[PDB]
RNA sequence: AGUAGAAACAAGGGCCCUGC
């Protein structure tokens, strides 16, 4: 490809394309044409076939590979020597036996009408053939040798195969005599346009086309204009080091509440042993029932905080009724239609039917986008960080595949250190809140898909593994099946994606709330609870999910595997450069810093780390907004300024106070941006103890 | 080693075998020799030796 | 590829191997001749719509 | 059968209607392409949302029906749901069904009777498996790797070919009766075709399964790859466990795959003609090319021509060029200055012409570029990048890893570039009889240079010393380089600069068409040599294995063998069409004419004569005994009939057939004169020399039209001569015509005659008779 | 399982080419070339799988 | 050192035994076989005989 | 009610159908 020589090659001597080259070069055609003049030419070629006279001599003489002059020169010379009339035009090949010269044609179209304008060309004057691609010959004369015509039909069909399967096997390529011109067929309104569309200076497609062919190049006008235009720009350059950073500017308000849809740290679980044969969760929530714990529970009507707590009191009941028939439905009554939202879509009125009385008689003006509110830093944002890091009493929350065998020392090694970081990970409060996640919503999901239209109800749980003592005591520990809540969904049709479907959620407590945090909640003192006796509170609210977060809350086990990336990446570079396994000591002894207490800094080993990026990535799974998008987006910009200013590289920018306005744009009502912008301005003044261009 | 009689896999489990084309065996025929075309296999192992 | 048109092409195939099969295969002279009476008119509908 | 009628009856149908009937009237057949596009169109956005969101459903997969009952898969099995009545949209003739429906068939469903045949279907990935369970790994270690990128191959592949070689080879496989016209890839591997023809016949498959995967098995996967250590498709496959930035997993991987071998095996044949055809004056050229196609060689089994394993290869070697050229191959834009590699990333240029005096005043032309050019090198083990400036080395780095091999890239940089003063004024070592002309032929100053540093380490050491030298500045004590090749000194060479760390070899997916001179030096329009035949070894002894040189330069027998085995292809020739050849003599049963023809009486004098009358008698014994019945071995009356031509007579036969050299046929059994294999029915080997037998005719062993398509050939299309089908084109007789069915939608006419000429010569010979 | 075959050589299944003894060239190294030129071990080319 | 030992798990290389096997059953063959008498012969060389 | 973002959802088609 890449060149119709290169493909002519293809089917084709090489020769016979040098020669076909060199001809279309002489008339200067469209190079298209090389490959009609190759077959051509071969055709003519194999025709000659090396045959004999009697005179032991040449019998055909070839006359198209030659030039035109060259050409004219032979045949004039044969015309003569032979003692033959000279011929109009010039012809293809000349024979000796015979004395007359001979014509060759060939053609594409099962017919005679390119026989027919050649015999009227040159009438009966000398001996045409034409072939055709497809088996056919016209003549006018008697046939020829045999062998000719075996070897030339066998070469037409391997090469009208060739050209089919090429696709070039049209009028474009072998053309006739007269469809030898393709163009575009330039109309009468196309050009109209064209002759519109040109720039200023210019008023038709001509003067641009006559102005573009013969543009010469003069270099000093270009660098006059270059000049002119750097000179009323005035392109500002600014040394962070002379220039610093402000910091930046969080907004101003009540402080942002809780947001994701489980509680966390104030959750309280009931506990059971799994059984096998019981597994579903539609069966869990009931065999939590009978012991008679979940019946003990009854709220009273005065809530500590929140509002319509009629609606949920009546709503627990029927949860509780509908539990004890052993079908997880709830009816559609003024309650249920209240918190559900069902009937609360707006109702459509055509404009074909409008009128203006119709506006003037109920206000129908455009609706008024309300965008959020600002917000303040949370405070209690830092209590749930310190809370998942600690262990939980349990393990194997979230579950996990098989090893597989191994066979070369990689794979141990891949093993072993696995197993290690699994291990550590596998303990946290953290991970007690995926493997939450991920088994409540795959069951929401799975009802979502079955029971639409039908009030469900689905608990919020989860399966662990009590923890393995020594040898010593009961072996084999046990597993378990725990429950923090009930939840319920509220016909989710999800026709088409993006979609929402609410639902509801009653959690256990034992710790009471706050107003700033646990504002959205509308919570009950419910009863008591052992550990000694306790009391117990029950946060209720609504909500909402869809298809999209319902698919990625499934799969939060990401999680792991950018943990573990971060942590075998500093491990291994460590281990490079010494030449030698430097993997626990680089786990139980390279210290990474966590935080400040008493205004000092704290640091602990990277085995004991990693749960704080454990936990960075997991409200990142949680929390992600456009908000956090254009956040996380817009801090490598002051990254990047931090590490040439740790490495002496004097940096420099075109206009940080734009940068800084940009971060500050997407911080509203968010929690993680909150506390993240927080942190870096907490960071980069730590730093600045050690480096410059940040302002204080 | 060259041999004319396949393997099995209980005798022989130290030798990887192939089969090698064919080969001729030849015998008397009144007065004079014949050839009777058979398989032919290689039978391949490895071993140690000492002085 | 080729230079028949789609009826063309399966028709004269379908004469092919209706003898390819009923020179030596399980085919007797009837189901022959009822295959061939077949596409006849076949083809004599298809060049006859238009 | 009953389907054929079924299909009869849906055609008639469907020409009923009037738009179909339209559709199926206008244009060719290709519309069918088309016309499978505008059907069943639909995609989705992010399929694994769908996926986890369609298998929670009742029935989310589709089936056929008529299948499942006859399978005689039931409904509700064991309470769990398998399928219902039911018409998916699109479809219309597929029922929905259930995850667990497949399940069920696994584990209760009706058995195939054997699935072996799946190892031949996917031998690519067996091959994977199998080469993988014979390595021994070894340590694991940890430090930092030097991993430079660069083009590679990843899949072992024997025969590598094209995409039209394929996509025919996928026909004559599977779908042979319709099968286009024999091409000459399928003519000429006739072994390859029956070989890949015997596994996939006979089979229960899915053929659309089947041809995909040959496409993969012929297919060296191209990847642009960080890399480290050898190169080889073994290792390239599995790469990802051997190491990465910072570990390695040590392991020997040398003993397997053995496809380097082949590689350096075809270079050596390439250097063994290029000089052959050097050694003329005038012809080098077509002495090559009648060189190169007068040669073969095997490939494990099958056996294939130079000429084709030359157009199919990728070693960018100043041997495989040349020849790649001849042959009017294109290839890609590598360079080549002796032993180092080269590759160009910027800048141009244009000739200039300077001299030089060698020796007190003797004026010598050679020429340099007047422009900037930037360029990568390559030697052993060792990368550069520098910048050539009108006759002079502006700059290089390099990021080699020994001494002797960074000296050597440097040097030869420098002689690439005319830098020093040498080529201003060369040196006293060198005269006008070390200047050129072995036997006349010239050689530019700057191979002269070349060799006058491989003469002797001294010329080098000079030779880096007509580069300034100076003192290390501080700083640059890391990035310096002495004479040596040290990474750093006190006093290093000029504008040098030395790293740790391969360069990235460049990458360019772009071919040029380039030509040669009377020379053997090629050029690429312009005035640059890409190759010639000074930059390469100059001589070594080699004793190739399974190769042909059956020409008469490139041979070393004696006369006698040559006679017999010219006597044999003389006899073989006669193998072709036309009455008085022995296909038709054998089709009469004339087994008389045989022992007239000319042929025997040419190879005559060569029997052994104090026996001649015995032998004759068993020949023409087992020729007759052949021909009367029918069943026949066409490649044992091919060679016992030179024996046929006396008269019988009496005495007691031995077993052998001896020629009057001492050197014996057997008639029965191959031997080092005369041999042949059922694989590979198309050759003939004598005395090692191979020799191609043409496909007129098919005996017991050949055993499909394969064997027949060397004797019929396309003529004026006839429709009065009869219509047949493709398996009754063996009972035509020579010089009789035919029409047929070809491919699809294509009907032909052919005539049961060959013709031996080929275009090459027919065209050639008409060319040069034009040059005057 | 069963003892296996342990003798370095084959004594039972094995197989011999022959040919005449030259007292010239009655050492290992020529009796292999000899073997080797009339082309019978040339001729043994063991398929891939065993 | 100490550190060395335990980040690779040397330990003392653990010695294997030739596993029990049972009763050849080809033994009473290549018995059988070997007492046969050989077509050829002459194989072993001997010295000569004094007188 | 609630969700979400710089616009959309809080079923949609003909009592029945469905979820790109």
């Amino acid at each position: 490809s890449k060149t119709f020589a290169e493909i002519a090659e293809a089917f084709l001597e090489p020769e016979a394309v040098r020669i076909a080259k060199e001809a279309v070069e002489e008339y200067g055609d469209h190079e298209r044409k090389i490959i009609q003049i190759g077959i051509h030419f071969q055709v003519c070629c194999m025709f000659c076939d090396e045959y004999l006279s009697t005179n032991g001599s040449d019998r055909f003489v070839l006359i198209e590979g030659r030039k035109r002059g060259t050409a004219v020169s032979l045949q004039n010379e044969l015309c003569k020597s032979y003692d033959l009339e000279p011929l109009p035009f010039l012809c293809d090949i000349f024979d000796r036996e015979e004395k007359q010269f001979v014509e060759i044609g060939i053609t594409r179209k099962a017919d005679d009408s390119y026989f027919q304008s050649k015999f009227g060309k040159l009438g009966n004057s000398c001996k045409i053939f034409v072939f055709s691609y497809d088996g056919r010959l016209d003549k006018n004369c008697e046939g020829p040798m045999e062998e000719q015509k075996l070897r030339i039909f066998s070469f037409l069909a391997t090469a009208a195969d060739f050209l089919r399967k090429e696709n070039m096997f049209n009028e474009i390529f072998l053309p006739d005599n007269e469809e030898t011109i393709i163009e575009m067929k330039k109309g009468k309104t196309f050009l109209e346009l064209r002759d519109e569309s040109v720039p200023l200076p210019f008023q038709t497609y001509e003067q641009m086309k006559d102005y573009c062919e013969k543009f010469k190049g003069n270099p000093r006008e270009l660098a006059s204009k270059v000049s002119q235009m750097q000179s009323n720009i005035k392109l500002p350059i600014k040394h962070y080091e002379q220039n610093k950073f402000r910091q930046i500017r969080l907004p101003k308000g009540p402080m942002a509440p809780y947001t994701h849809k489980f509680l966390m740290e104030e959750a309280w679980m009931f506990t059971k042993i799994s059984d096998p044969e019981r597994s579903r969760a539609g069966e869990i929530l009931i065999d939590f029932f009978k012991k008679g714990n979940l019946s003990a529970i009854r709220p009273k009507d005065k809530p500590l905080q929140g509002k319509y707590p009629i609606h949920y009191k009546n709503l627990w009941n029927q949860i509780k009724a509908a539990i004890a028939d052993r079908t997880m439905v709830i009816n559609e009554n003024d309650h249920s239609e209240f918190l559900g939202g069902i009937g609360r879509a707006s109702k459509k009125i055509p404009e074909i039917s409008l009128t203006q009385d119709v506006i003037t008689t109920e206000g129908l003006k455009q609706s008024e986008n309300k965008l959020p509110e600002p917000r303040s830093f949370p405070r209690w944002f830092n209590a749930e960080w310190m809370w998942a890091i600690k262990d939980s009493d349990l393990t194997g929350w979230v579950p996990m595949a098989e090893y597989p065998p191994a066979d070369n020392e990689l794979e141990d090694y891949a093993e072993h250190l696995n197993k290690t970081m699994e291990g550590v990970l596998q303990g946290t409060n953290c991970a007690r809140e995926m493997g939450k996640c991920i088994l409540t919503v795959g069951a929401l999901m799975t009802e979502c898909r079955l029971f639409p239209g039908k009030i469900k109800v689905v608990p919020i749980y989860a399966r662990s593994k009590e923890r393995k003592s020594m040898q010593e005591g009961l072996p084999v520990p046990s597993e378990m099946d725990c429950l923090f809540g009930i939840c319920v969904k509220s016909k989710s049709h999800l026709n088409k994606d993006d979609g929402m479907y609410t639902i509801i959620t009653f959690e256990f407590s034992i710790r009471e709330p706050n107003l700033e945090k646990h504002q959205k909640y509308t919570v009950f003192e419910a009863g008591h609870t052992t550990v000694r006796e306790v009391p117990l509170y029950l946060y209720c609210r609504t909500t909402a999910l869809s298809k999209i977060k319902n698919d990625w809350l499934s799969k939060a086990r990401r999680c792991f595997i950018t943990t573990m990336d971060t942590v075998e990446t500093i491990c291994l570079r460590e281990s490079a450069k010494a030449e030698e396994n430097l993997v626990e000591k680089t786990l139980n002894e390279k210290q990474m810093w966590i935080g400040k207490k008493n205004g000092e800094l704290i640091a602990q080993p990277l085995r004991e780390a990693l749960r704080v990026q454990l936990v960075q990535q997991f409200y990142f799974c949680i929390y992600n907004d456009s908000q956090l998008e254009g956040f996380c987006n817009e801090q490598k910009k002051i990254l990047m300024a931090l590490e040439g200013d740790k490495k002496n590289k004097s940096s420099f920018g075109f206009n940080p106070e734009g940068l800084l306005e940009k971060i500050e744009e997407c911080l509203i009502n968010n929690p993680m941006c909150l506390f993240m912008a927080q942190r870096l301005n907490e960071l980069v003044i730590e730093a600045s103890k050690r480096g410059a261009k940040f302002f204080k | 080693e060259f041999s004319i009689r396949e393997p099995n896999l209980e005798k022989h489990q130290k030798y990887t075998v192939f089969e090698a084309g064919h080969t001729t065996v030849r015998m008397k025929k009144g007065e004079s020799v014949i050839g009777r075309e058979v398989p032919l296999y290689l039978y391949c192992r490895t071993t140690a030796l000492s002085k | 590829i080729g230079a028949m048109s789609i009826g063309e092409a399966i028709e004269e195939k379908l004469l092919e191997r209706a003898k390819m099969k009923r020179d030596i295969g399980a085919i007797e002279d009837s189901e022959y001749e009822e295959i061939k009476d077949i596409i006849r008119d076949a083809k004599k509908a298809r060049l006859e719509s238009r | 059968m009953s389907l054929l009628l079924t299909i009869a009856k849906e055609y008639k149908r469907l020409c009923q209607d009037a738009k179909a009937a339209q559709m199926m009237t206008v244009g060719t057949v290709s519309n069918y392409t088309t016309f499978k596009k505008w059907t069943t169109s639909r995609k989705e956005k992010n399929p694994s949302l769908r996926m986890r969101w369609a298998m929670s459903s009742k029935f989310p997969i589709i089936a056929n029906k008529r299948m499942l009952e006859e399978a005689q898969i039931p409904k509700e099995h064991n309470n769990v749901a398998l399928w219902e009545d039911t018409e998916d949209v699109s479809k219309r003739d597929h029922v929905l069904a259930s995850a667990s429906c497949i399940n069920y068939w696994n584990f209760c469903g009706p058995c195939v009777n054997n699935s072996e045949v799946i190892k031949e279907v996917y031998k690519s990935r067996f091959g994977r498996l199998e080469r993988r369970k014979e390595i021994m790994w070894k340590e694991l270690r940890f430090t930092l790797v030097d991993r430079q990128r660069r083009r590679v191959d990843t899949q072992p592949v024997e025969q590598r070919l094209r995409t039209g070689e394929i996509k025919d080879l996928q026909m004559w496989t599977l779908f042979e009766d319709e099968a286009p016209l024999a091409s000459k890839f399928i003519l000429d591997n006739y072994g390859l075709v029956k070989e890949m023809r015997s596994k996939f016949a006979n089979k229960p498959l899915n053929k659309e399964v089947v041809a995909h995967m040959l496409e993969k098995q012929f297919n060296p996967e191209s990847r642009f790859l960080p890399v480290f250590g050898a190169i080889r498709p073994e290792r390239m496959e599995l790469i990802h466990a051997l190491g990465g930035e910072t570990w390695i997993q040590e392991a020997n991987t040398a003993g397997i795959s053995n496809v380097d071998q082949r590689k350096n095996d075809i270079r050596a044949v390439c250097r063994k003609v290029c000089l052959a055809a050097n050694a003329s004056i005038m012809n080098a050229k077509s002495k090559l090319v009648e060189y190169i196609k007068s040669t073969s060689m095997r490939i494990g089994e099958t056996e294939r021509k130079l000429e084709e394993l030359i157009l199919e290869t990728d070693d960018v070697s100043p041997e495989v060029t040349l020849c790649k050229s001849a042959l009017g191959g294109q290839l890609g834009k590598t360079l080549s200055f002796g032993p180092m590699l080269l590759k160009k990333i910027s800048g141009s240029g244009v000739k200039v012409k300077d001299t030089v005096y060698i020796q007190g005043v003797r004026a010598v032309q050679f020429e340099y570029w007047s422009e900037q050019e930037e360029f990568y090198g390559e030697y052993k083990s060792a990368t550069a990048l520098f910048s050539r400036k009108e006759r002079s080395l502006e700059w290089i780095t390099i990021g080699g890893g020994i001494n002797e091999d960074r000296k050597r890239l440097l040097a030869m940089c420098m002689i690439f570039c005319r830098d020093g003063d040498y080529f201003k004024d060369a040196p006293a070592t060198i005269t006008m009889a070390d200047l050129s002309t072995k036997l006349g032929r010239e050689i530019p100053y700057q191979y002269v240079m070349m060799n006058w540093i491989q003469k002797s380490e001294d010329n080098l050491e000079a030779l880096l010393y007509s580069r300034g030298i100076v003192e290390t500045n501080p700083g640059k004590m890391g990035s310096s380089m002495g004479i040596d090749g040290s990474k750093r000194a006190i006093k290093s060479l000029r504008a040098v600069t030395i790293q740790s760390g391969k360069i990235d070899m460049p990458e360019s997916k772009e071919k040029i068409h380039l030509e040669l001179s009377d020379n053997l030096e090629a050029f690429d329009s312009s005035g640059r040599i890409v190759a010639t035949i000074l930059d390469l070894p100059s001589d070594k002894k080699v004793t190739f294995q399974d190769v042909s040189f059956q020409h008469p330069d490139l041979a070393v027998l004696r006369d006698e063998k040559t006679a017999i085995t010219k006597g044999y292809e003389a006899l073989i020739k006669r193998l072709g069409t036309g009455d008085n050849d022995i296909p038709s003599l054998i089709a009469k049963k004339d087994y008389l004419s045989l022992y007239n023809l000319p042929e025997v009486k040419l190879m005559a004098p060569l029997i052994r004569p104090n026996r001649k009358g015995v032998y004759s008698r068993v020949a023409r014994k087992l020729v007759s005994t052949q021909v009367t019945t029918g069943h026949y071995s066409l490649h044992e009356l091919i060679k016992v009939l030179p024996f046929t031509y006396f008269a019988p007579k009496q005495g007691m036969f031995e077993g052998r057939l001896f020629f009057s050299n001492d050197s014996f046929v057997e008639p029965g059994v191959n031997n080092n004169v005369f041999s042949w294999s059922k694989a590979d029915s198309s050759k003939i080997y004598c005395h090692g020399i191979a020799i191609r037998v043409p496909l007129v005719v098919g005996d017991e062993h050949m055993d499909t039209s394969l064997a027949l398509l060397e004797g019929f050939s396309v003529c004026e299309n006839d429709p009065r001569a009869p219509m047949v089908t493709r398996q009754d084109l063996i009972d035509v007789g020579f010089g009789q015509k035919v029409r047929l069915f070809v491919g699809q939608g294509s009907v032909r006419t052919f005539k049961r005659t060959a013709s031996q000429r080929a275009a090459s010569s027919d065209v050639n010979k008409n060319v040069k008779k034009i040059k005057m």
